[PDB]
């Protein structure tokens, strides 16, 4: 839900009831269970945001496409630039 | 040799009559005049540094065997051995035995190098001996 106040482990997973691989194979694999959902979150959010400017995008440039002026071909001309980078 | 650094000399003389008789084999004999010399020092600082290493080559299950062992086993061995010691289930810590074969064979090194002050030749071996045990026949004779 929220992918920027990152709480490592807040309370403790170690237990001496099992073998010492065990107990790290666990920390690892929360390690990168975590990591992947921050990661898989993150893009699923640019992904979606990106898919939102581009259909925004395209709509205002159809929508601006009846009226003819020095300012709607210059805005239209605006927002003829490619949108699938951050940058 | 041992006993007789940085103690009274009460204490070494109550200590010679405790350990100058010995009844091996009905019989009782009498060592004369244990005196410490430099040989016995110099086989003294044998002793310990071997010990020593041995001590700090001991892993971490060999030390913890008999701990673990006396809480539910009951022998007059065991007591008897006990004793000897201080006062003061589990998991081992990491069995890791390719580590305790190097640590096993060192450790009967160190064992051998602590054996060897006490074992110093076998110059006969006897096979048969006399009834009235005034001779024997032997071999491995020189």
């Amino acid at each position: 839900r929220n992918m920027f106040c990152v709480k490592p482990l807040d309370l403790n997973l170690d237990r001496h009831a099992n073998t010492a691989l065990v107990n790290a194979v666990n920390k690892l694999v929360y390690t990168g269970r975590l990591i992947m959902n921050v990661r898989r979150s993150w893009e699923e959010l640019e992904r979606k945001c990106l898919a939102r400017i581009q259909e925004r995008c395209k709509l205002l440039v159809k929508e601006l496409r009846m009226c003819l002026s020095f300012d709607s071909n210059y805005c239209r001309n605006i927002l003829k630039h490619a949108v699938e980078n951050g940058d | 040799g041992l006993f007789s650094l940085d103690r009274s000399y009460e204490e070494v003389k109550a200590a010679v009559q405790q350990l100058q008789t010995i009844t091996f084999r009905d019989a009782t004999f009498t060592i004369p005049d244990p005196v410490i010399d430099q040989h016995l020092l110099i086989d003294m600082k044998t002793a310990c540094l071997s010990m020593s290493m041995v001590a700090n080559l001991a892993s971490e299950l060999t030390m913890t065997y008999v701990r673990k062992l006396a809480l539910e086993d009951s022998s007059m061995l065991l007591v008897k051995c006990q004793e000897l010691l201080m006062r003061l289930p589990a998991r081992p810590q990491h069995v890791s035995p390719d580590d305790e074969i190097a640590r096993l064979s060192a450790l009967f090194v160190m064992l051998r190098q602590l054996d060897d002050l006490i074992r110093e030749q076998v110059v006969f071996t006897v096979c048969d001996v006399s009834p009235d045990n005034k001779s024997a026949t032997c071999i491995f004779k020189g």
